[PDB]
């Protein structure tokens, strides 16, 4: 009873100190100052258990598990947006918006954090296929849009990128035509000129253009078609004009 | 119909917050009353522990506690387990404890009292003795801390009704 | 679903009522079976 | 819905401000007559019962 | 050590015992037979040994272990077959050259001859640790960790030594905890008693949806992650396809299959069928075997593994649920555990109860169903876990009024019955509203209706038409088709196709084993739209035989759209079910005129 | 001395007869933990007691026993409501003390709580068929009948959700104008059903005025059977001390009856027929002995236990043994729950011999007893004609069977269908019963007087 509250109190202060080492979360750290005060000083576990048994600290296992689950959800949401960095006020507004909700294990933030964590966890063990590169670029643009727009607000690009990454994650190795058509439709449906510019490296966009150039490359035997198709394999960025020029040649 | 469920959810959240504050206030008051009763009972054990350090006035209370612990056993041979500083007081009063125990006995007089060499704990038990049988299978807590803790369950409602009533 | 102690008392009266209803339906079916051909001969002539 | 984003932090302000004066008189009243019940409990604990 | 005074049957008496207990397990004889002290009589303690007594001499030494029978919790649980007594069945195939150990098999519960990949978790040196916190992880899943290294319960301290990333053995220690001095060395394997429940911070209500892989089961009354389900039926009700569909088509991170009274052929077929099936979530080679744990028993196996199979499976399911993953427990069956408890009560010489079963079946059955469920994971991280217990039952007395079926069905919250009339038609399971009930369908319909559901009206209308189909079939069978109207004949015609297509869930191919919510909602919406269109065409002027015979292959194509895997349309909704609404709407206009 | 043996859950220890009957004892183990137990029976230098926590962990020859010297008694006070407690003592929201100002026994030996008059104050639970057909009042003992296979936990969650809102509907009827308290005792219930039952009382707004007693299914049967005596002693102590109305809900009786069958397996007594012991009527009479009106002519303690039929009938020892101590019961039908109804309580197998004494003046009417008999006669005629209509058909049925068949379908989907948060009044239930009973002619109604039937026609 008291050991779980002491471990949750020490894990709350250790997670709060490991969340930000600059001390920028004064709003979220203001409510947890009673747990960080015992962690910022030389206090043994017997003094924390004796203080919790004497009514000098929090003794609610359900409230400490709910606040530790909310702080673990905020730390998992801030850690899942790597290698990007969100705003300081956006983390306090997202923590204040998540603290104002009664449910914290079946909400849209936990399903979106688990959905982004499934593609981010699957991105480190994917095989050599184009679905891992397109899902890596869409997970990078979805990570930049999730870091820019947050997890509490709604966005059509985050839902379309999460639905495209979730549908591409369930696909097998025999659906390269559906992943190439879904990547061509997702690249053609984007309003921006470059969805991978300023987020991924030039080799990742060159591999994505080389994937479509290699896929559309074994379909012509003419010198004029292969000569015009070979000129698009030297660009370091992917655009809709290259997909329209590649679709016009095929 | 789309608004009414959100209104009922907001009312349920407000009622849950008011019930949480209303439970936290009574939990704090119960923790305060239990801390006061535990403070008075903690001071009583410190007063009894301070009074138990005297080998002059503690001899009749130790002999009366040994006779009272021997009166609830009814065995022919009794083994008394006490501290290192209490074995000499029972050794200097075993004949008076056997004569006083035999003078008010209901079954028979005591044959002999065997002082065991095993001592009791000194971390949470200051003074007193532990009455045991010949086989060492039944023990009666005849200490001051166990007697005050056993009497605190019946003295807590009278002090709580007079102090918080 | 069903009872486990003293349940034959309803099945005995249900079987007796089913037997009496089957006997009455057999008597009415016999009377209608006689009257059907008894009218069918005179209708045939 | 706006009453649930500020009421979750007011549970400690309302619970501390609700019972703040009784905790001092409850501890003062127990420490005032503690020797009178401690002497009766010490006198009753020293007798065989 | 004690001396064996008498050995009669599966119970042995040993005298000179001063360390015996009521639930502690000990080893009797020189062969190390699996047994436990059930009772004591004076100075001697009666020990009931589930192993075979053929070959045990009287007068051998008996040494008590000093604790109850439990299992090992660590890396190596998945991809290995064991028994309910925490014994390695894979070592018996190499050493003894047999599937099950007949007798004299003294092997370790945890594998200590293979190395695993140990990686550090979210903890470091100097940080506080507690019981249930994620201290490490092992790559044993498709795309995520399966065997998470956690601390033992009722312990705390600080991590003094943290092992780096690499391969290590189970016997080697790579963890050191300091709490009030040198506490003890930490390793990969850990001990936990099976007679005590796993600790947790707090329990929560079950509110997550779970896919059972059945169109009639999920469409009629779907279960949640953390609920209890009972499945009665004589000679089973399709536990092979329901057990394989719950592991393959289930959305849980871990799957635990426990057989307490199986023959061994169904466990070997389901175990060998798991490596051929591929995971639909981007898995790897042997995806179903890596995330599945199998506990195999026999019909003539030991009673300690059969009775302790649900305790070891519930302890492993609670240990896997304590890390934050969703676990599904498929037990088959509780009738063999109740008969094993009645055989131990009759052999031990205890007082019996009504219906020939012991009195501890109610408390043990309520404790077995109460030991599983959804709650908060114990530890500093506060993760979310769930344990779905699905245990089938069978009639031991030959009727549905026995204490085994009524005791397990009364304590359970979800029910899935089996009709003998619907089971005789080659349809398993067959229950709409007479043997099936669920209280979490209201909260479970909020998420499936939140995505794109139509099941909220079609489930009540299909349950009402399925419940009225038996009442119409009773009067149609007793009196005839002369005292009924055309609406009851159209409702019985829609209930015949809905019962034929919804009740049949055995599957003749790989595409007939998975059942999504969109396909069942589209088929139930097409059947409800055809039933409403038949009533509207009958109200506007038409016949019942002209409506059903006029429909024909329009309903036959909807009934025949279950033999193909969903790979067309958007994600799971093929165009054949979408064009069936326009074809039925076009046929409904021509059926009126 | 030491533990002589162990047979099943109970252990047989050889000690002295210095301890009294039902005195608390402490078993000293060598593992470093002490356990508490209750003396179930005394013998000639022998004792049979069960451990309160756990069943394994004691020694054989190295065990130690000690007598506490005090009998089993729970401290009852006026601050027990609102907080969360356990039956065996698992503290999750409790502190070191329970706030008990007086010591009372868990059997009601010196108290003797029982009413010496008929109940006048009418109490309603928010059911038109239960309040109109039964006519329950304060101090009555009427248990709820359940079945195996149907949603008994949903009906108990609906009856527990209805507890708390009956005070505002009963205050308008002039049948209850005092304080209302709820006593919740759980034994052998699931954590999800107890969380939903506590969530229903928390959503209704009765968490501060209700007390929660939690008992697990993996614990001993002595703690689960001992928790309803402590809950009934706390409800009788709070209701008797302040003259308030306390409603006690005991769920489930099947867990106490199943736990009572495990006990007495190592004593001199033995079980009887069907696995249950022959002295279970005294065990249920001990829990039902503390039910009724309190002494003082102000306030009363009502008892509404929830029992589930394991065989779906009244011939079992649990519903048959518990139904004999009471004066009727309410039968819940699974056929009405299968077609869709909340609550699915039937009126055929339901009768109360205290409907005339419960109905008085100023809080009820006189035609409710004749309207309940007329509705029970019409429901029995429609249910009797419904079974005969399937075999023969609609060719041999008269207009009287069709009137009862239409009245059973009209009253089946109207009176049995109700909400889980709204409480219907007795006047609205009698007015709704008069509309369902107004389908036949005035000459075809003979279950009421002509003077009262002519005025309320």
């Amino acid at each position: 009873y008291h050991s779980q509250v002491v471990g949750k109190i020490g894990y709350i202060a250790r997670c709060m100190q490991t969340i930000d080492p600059e001390n920028n979360l004064k709003k979220i750290r203001e409510d947890y100052q009673d747990v960080l005060i015992w962690a910022e000083k030389n206090y043994r576990f017997e003094e924390i258990l004796e203080a919790s048994k004497s009514g000098k600290c929090p003794n609610d296992l359900d409230a400490l598990s709910r606040r530790s689950l909310i702080l673990l959800e905020l730390l998992r949401l801030v850690s899942s947006i790597s290698p990007f960095k969100m705003k300081l006020d956006l983390i306090e507004s997202q923590y204040e918006k998540m603290k104002q909700h009664v449910n914290l294990w079946k909400s849209d933030y936990h399903v979106k954090l688990n959905q982004l964590n499934q593609l981010t966890d699957y991105l480190k063990n994917a095989a050599p296929t184009p679905k891992n590169n397109f899902l890596r670029a869409m997970t990078s643009v979805l990570q930049m849009q999730i870091a820019q727009y947050g997890i509490t607000e709604d966005n059509e690009g985050i839902n379309q990128l999460f639905k495209l990454g979730l549908h591409l994650l369930a696909m097998a190795n025999e659906k390269i035509d559906e992943q190439y058509h879904l990547f061509k439709g997702y690249v053609k449906d984007q309003p921006e000129e470059s969805p991978f510019e300023g987020i991924l490296p030039a080799e990742d966009q060159k591999i994505l253009v080389k994937t479509m150039i290699d896929y559309a490359m074994p379909k012509l035997s003419s010198k004029v078609l292969q000569d015009k198709l070979s000129a698009l394999s030297s660009s370091d960025v992917l655009t809709k004009t290259l997909l329209d020029s590649i679709d016009r040649i095929v | 119909g789309n608004f009414k469920s959100k209104l009922k959810k907001a009312m349920l959240s407000q009622q849950i917050t008011k019930s949480t504050i209303a439970n936290k206030m009574r939990l704090k008051v119960l923790s305060a009353r239990e801390q006061s009763l535990d403070g008075i009972f903690e001071e009583t054990k410190e007063k009894l522990s301070g009074i138990a350090n005297n080998r002059d006035e503690y001899k009749p209370i130790l002999q009366s506690l040994i006779v009272e612990a021997l009166l609830k056993l009814l065995e022919p041979k009794a083994i008394v387990k006490a501290l290192e500083r209490d074995v000499d007081l029972i050794e200097s009063m075993k004949d008076d404890i056997m004569r006083e125990y035999g003078e008010k006995a209901q079954r028979a007089p005591l044959e002999e009292i065997v002082i065991s060499n095993d001592y009791l704990n000194k971390d949470l038990v200051s003074g007193g003795v532990v009455v045991s049988n010949a086989s060492d299978k039944i023990e009666i807590n005849n200490t001051l801390e166990e007697r005050l803790k056993l009497l605190s369950e019946e003295a807590l409602p009278a002090i709580r009704l007079e102090l918080y009533g | 679903v069903f009872p486990t102690r003293m349940t034959l008392g309803l099945m005995k009266t249900k079987l007796k009522g089913a037997n009496q209803g089957y006997s009455l339906l057999k008597r009415k079916s016999e009377a209608l079976t006689k009257r059907f051909r008894d009218i069918t001969k005179r209708i045939d002539d | 819905e706006q009453k649930n984003a500020g009421g979750v932090g007011e549970l400690e302000k309302k619970a501390e401000a609700g019972v703040q004066g009784e905790l001092a008189e409850i501890k003062k009243i127990a420490e005032k007559k503690k020797d009178d019940v401690v002497k009766i409990l010490i006198e009753t604990v020293i007798k065989p019962s | 050590y004690g001396a064996i005074y008498s050995v009669s049957g599966p119970v042995v008496i040993a005298e000179n015992m001063i360390g015996c207990a009521m639930y502690e397990l000990v080893k009797v004889g020189h062969d190390n037979l699996v047994g436990e002290v059930i009772r004591i009589d004076g100075d001697k303690a009666t020990i009931q040994v589930y192993e075979e007594t053929a070959g045990l001499t009287v007068g051998d030494p008996v040494l008590r272990t000093g604790k109850p029978l439990s299992v090992e919790l660590g890396p190596g649980l998945m991809e290995t077959i064991y028994d309910g007594i925490q014994r390695p069945l894979k070592a018996i195939k190499e050493e003894s050259q047999s599937i099950y150990i007949p007798r004299g098999i003294d092997t370790p519960a945890l594998d200590r001859t293979i190395k695993w990949q140990f990686t550090p978790g979210k903890f470091q040196v100097g940080d506080h640790i507690s019981g249930g916190d994620i201290y490490g992880s092992v790559f044993e899943n498709s795309l995520i960790s399966s065997h998470k290294i956690l601390l033992p319960p009722r312990s705390r301290g600080t991590i003094t030594w943290i092992a780096p990333a690499g391969e290590y053995t189970l016997d080697e220690k790579i963890l050191e905890v300091e709490f009030d001095g040198k506490k003890s060395d930490f390793t990969l394997y850990h001990t936990w008693p099976v007679r005590v429940p796993r600790p947790v911070t707090e329990k929560l209500s079950a509110d997550y949806p779970l896919l059972t892989g059945q169109r009639v089961l999920d469409a009629l009354f779907p279960c949640v992650q953390g609920g209890t389900t009972c499945i009665p039926g004589a000679f089973g009700c399709g536990k092979t396809v329901i057990s394989q569909s719950l592991s393959k088509y289930s959305n849980s991170d871990a799957i635990i299959y426990v057989g307490c009274g199986e023959r061994g052929n169904e466990m070997a077929e389901v175990l060998m069928e798991f490596p051929e099936l591929y995971t639909e979530m981007s898995g790897t080679k042997e995806p179903i075997m890596k995330r599945t744990t199998l506990v195999a028993n026999t019909s003539n196996m030991p009673v300690a593994a059969r009775e302790a199979s649900i305790y070891t499976g519930i302890t492993l399911a609670e240990y896997f649920r304590d890390q934050g993953k969703n676990v599904s427990m498929i037990a088959d069956s509780s009738s063999r555990w109740a008969e094993a408890l009645r055989e131990i009560s009759g052999r031990l010489g205890e007082m019996p109860a009504d219906q020939g079963f012991p009195a501890y079946l109610g408390a043990k059955l309520a404790s077995f169903y109460e030991r599983a469920g959804k709650a908060v994971a114990l530890g500093s991280p506060d993760r979310t876990g769930s344990v779905s217990i699905v245990a089938a039952v069978s009639p031991a007395g030959g009727d549905f009024s026995d204490p085994v079926t009524t005791a397990t069905l009364g304590i359970t919250q979800v029910f899935w019955g089996l009709d003998k009339k619907l089971a005789q038609r080659k349809h398993f399971p067959s229950i709409n509203t007479s043997v099936s009930y669920s209280k979490y369908t209201n909260v479970l319909n909020k998420f499936y209706d939140s995505n794109y559901p139509e099941f909220p009206v079609l489930r009540d209308r299909m349950k009402e038409i399925l419940s009225n189909a038996e009442e119409l079939e009773q009067v149609v069978q007793l009196v005839g088709k002369s005292a009924l109207s055309d609406s009851d004949k159209i409702t019985l015609d829609v209930a015949t196709l809905i019962k034929e297509d919804f009740l049949q869930q055995n599957g003749y191919s790989t595409y007939d084993a998975f059942c999504p919510i969109w396909k069942t909602f589209d088929m139930m919406r097409a059947f409800i739209s055809y039933h409403d269109e038949a009533q509207k065409a009958v109200a506007n002027g038409a016949n019942w035989s002209k409506l059903a015979d006029s429909t024909g292959d329009v309903k036959h194509a909807v009934s025949s759209s279950k033999f193909f895997e969903p790979s067309r349309g958007e994600k799971e909704v093929h165009g054949e079910f979408e064009k069936l609404l326009s074809t039925m709407q076009e046929r409904f206009a021509e059926s009126t005129d | 001395n030491t533990v002589s043996g162990v047979n099943g859950p109970l252990v047989i220890l050889e000690k002295v007869k210095f301890p009294r009957y039902n005195e608390i004892v402490n078993l000293t183990l060598p593992d470093g933990t002490v356990r508490q137990g209750q003396v179930l029976e005394i013998r000639g230098d022998r004792a049979i007691v069960q451990v309160f926590e756990g069943t394994s962990g004691i020694d054989v020859k190295k065990t130690t026993v000690e007598f506490t010297g005090e009998s089993l008694r729970i401290p009852v006070s006026e601050d027990m409501l609102g907080r969360i407690f356990d039956g065996s003592g698992r503290p999750i929201d409790n502190g070191p003390k329970v706030f008990a100002e007086d010591y009372l026994d868990i059997n009601g030996s010196p108290i003797n709580p029982y009413a010496r008059i008929y109940p006048e104050e009418m109490i309603s639970t928010g059911v038109s068929a239960i309040d109109t057909m039964n006519s329950i009042a304060r101090g009555q003992k009427i248990p709820i009948f359940s079945a195996s296979g149907l949603p008994h936990n949903e009906i108990a969650a609906q009856i527990c959700r209805q507890a708390g809102l009956v005070r505002p509907t009963k205050d308008v009827h002039d049948g209850h104008e005092e304080n209302f308290s709820i006593v919740f005792a759980a034994m052998g219930v699931n954590l999800e059903t107890a969380r939903f039952f506590k969530q229903d009382f928390e959503e209704n707004g009765s968490l501060e005025r209700t007390s929660l007693f939690l008992n697990l299914a993996n614990d001993p049967t002595i703690e689960r059977i001992i928790t309803p005596r402590l809950a009934l002693t706390t409800a009788e102590y709070l209701a008797y001390q302040t003259e308030r109305h306390v409603l006690t809900i005991l769920t489930d009786m099947s867990s106490y009856a199943d736990a009572l069958r495990e006990v007495s397996a190592a004593r001199e007594e033995v079980p009887g027929r069907r696995g249950y012991p022959g002295y279970m009527y005294t065990d249920l009479s001990t829990i039902y002995e503390r039910a009724g009106r309190v002494e003082g002519r102000n306030g009363s303690i009502t008892q509404i236990p929830i029992l589930t039929m394991p065989n779906d009938d009244i011939t079992h020892p649990i519903p048959d043994l518990t139904g004999y101590i009471t004066e009727g019961q309410i039968f819940v039908d699974r056929q009405l729950h299968n077609k869709g109804i909340y609550p699915p309580i039937n009126v055929l197998p339901s009768l109360s011999r205290l409907m005339k004494s419960a109905i008085g003046e100023g809080m009820t009417r006189k035609d409710h007893g004749d309207v309940s008999n007329q509705l029970y006669a019409k429901y029995a005629i429609g249910k009797d004609a419904a079974a005969m209509k399937a075999v023969v058909g609609e060719e041999a049925l008269s207009i009287e069977d069709k009137l009862s068949l239409e009245f059973l379908e009209k009253f089946e989907k109207t009176f049995i269908t109700q909400g889980a948060y709204e409480d219907r009044t007795v006047f609205e239930s009698l007015d709704q019963a008069w509309s369902l009973l107004r389908i036949y002619p005035k000459e075809m109604l003979n279950r009421i007087s002509p003077k009262i039937l002519d005025e309320f026609y």
